[PDB]
């Protein structure tokens, strides 16, 4: 019920500042805090500030003094965490999450990958990895979706809207010699019915305003 | 600032285990007004925002398994898993919550060991629509094998191929414990029309030679 919802990943050119939002529902927005924090791969967590929207009262992480601004505007419940001077360093995995005062911080938001990069983004082609006799086991068949050069990550991938999780494997990128990314998701699904079940992938990919869905069925040779 | 240091980095264990790890402080976190112990402990999964276990050290939140349990005072602290279950595979964080600035443990990552699982192996020829645009993907997929070293070759008319393929294989899976892993061949369109026979060559703990799971162009 409490809920923290996120803006989107972006790309950021150096030197510039970026804006995460964080809008809160589920509770009363003036009585508790909002933490940010942010989190690098191999490097873990790191504490960035918090703020009291009844009132706006900040405490911030001396590291992130001056590069780091946290508002609340209570007419809308959101709570925003601008950091400006943007270097490469603070490409990383923004976090907000709420607090009630004395206790831990909860509902931590989804994330916001903000990446700082000279280079622009790109949104990705999404191709069907198609169910076939060279997919099947037992019974089961496996299909996907491939999507192909974007930049910068993340794409998410869900199947049917978010209404088949069994059975699907949604893959790490990886990084092409070109600087962008691929990815793949799979999902193993019985072959008795795909003849009357319709499996779409819906690929998200919030840097460039991308969104995908893709029809994935067997085809005719 | 208050440093946090835990211990081990990285664990393996088998379900039903007792699991235990260390968070050790720089500077007491015991508040002499309260008498609480502001430590709290922290559970995240690739991908997924951390998700409150443990506060005060040792106050479940609410929905928390019982099988989770936080303990100690001052500086040194313990989380414990009574019977380690699939679904608790994760990196566990300890935060100083007494005094700003905040700051974290650098986790412990808590991993399953299980029985071997041979993959599963699958092959999908480029589609249609990425053949138009110049390019031909053919992607191999390994499903739900253990342990995570799995071998995968790339074979173009028997001819082993270097240099023209990418992998990544999934994190540990929260049910059945097993890897699966995706490799991708890329190619010119030109080069695909080219050869007949494209070939995935498997190697792993789990079988006794390798497995191969192959197509023919236009076939």
């Amino acid at each position: 019920q409490v809920q923290l919802v996120q803006s989107g990943a972006e790309v950021k050119k150096p030197g510039a500042s970026v804006k995460v939002s964080c809008k809160a529902s589920g509770y009363t927005f003036t009585n508790s805090w909002i933490g940010w924090f942010r989190q690098a791969p191999g490097q873990g967590l790191e504490w960035i500030g918090d703020i009291y929207p009844g009132g706006g009262y900040t405490n911030y992480n001396e590291i992130f003094k001056g590069k780091a601004t946290m508002t609340a505007d209570t007419s809308t419940n959101t709570a925003y965490m601008e950091l400006s001077s943007l270097r490469s360093e603070d490409t990383a995995v923004y976090y907000c999450s709420r607090g009630i005062p004395g206790y831990a911080m909860d509902y931590w938001g989804q994330g916001t990958l903000v990446t700082v990069s000279s280079a622009s983004t790109k949104g990705p082609s999404v191709f069907p990895l198609a169910p076939s006799s060279k997919s099947t086991s037992g019974g089961t068949a496996a299909l996907g979706c491939l999507v192909k050069d974007y930049f910068p990550e993340p794409v998410t991938v869900s199947w049917n809207s978010g209404a088949l999780t069994s059975g699907v494997h949604t893959f790490p990128a990886v990084l092409q010699s070109s600087g962008l990314y691929s990815l793949s998701s799979v999902v193993t699904v019985p072959s008795s019915s795909l003849g009357t079940q319709t499996y779409i992938c819906n690929v998200n990919h919030k840097p460039s305003n991308t969104k995908v869905d893709k029809k994935v069925e067997p085809k005719s040779c | 600032d208050i440093q946090m240091t835990q211990r081990p980095d990285s664990l393996s264990a088998s379900v039903g285990d007792r699991v235990t790890m260390s968070c050790k402080s720089s500077q007491s976190l015991l508040n002499s007004g309260d008498q609480k112990n502001y430590l709290t402990w922290y559970q995240q999964k690739p991908g997924q925002p951390p998700k409150l276990l443990i506060y005060w050290a040792s106050t479940g939140e609410s929905g928390v398994p019982d099988r989770f349990s936080g303990s100690g005072s001052g500086t040194d602290f313990t989380f414990t898993i009574s019977s380690l279950q699939p679904e608790d595979i994760a990196t566990y964080y300890c935060q100083n919550d007494y005094s700003y600035p905040w700051t974290f443990g650098q986790g412990t990552k808590v991993e399953i060991k299980r029985t071997v699982a041979a993959p599963s192996v699958f092959i999908f020829p480029p589609s249609d629509q990425q053949l138009k645009s110049g390019t031909a993907s053919v992607v191999c997929l390994n499903n739900n094998f253990y342990p995570k070293e799995a071998k995968v070759q790339w074979k173009v008319d028997n001819a082993l191929q270097s240099g023209n393929s990418q992998e990544s294989v999934t994190q540990q899976d929260s049910k059945d414990s097993t890897y699966s892993l995706s490799s991708t061949l890329t190619l010119s369109k030109a080069d695909y029309e080219k050869h007949k026979v494209y070939a995935c060559e498997v190697t792993h703990q789990g079988l006794s030679s390798p497995v191969t799971k192959s197509f023919n162009r236009g076939c």
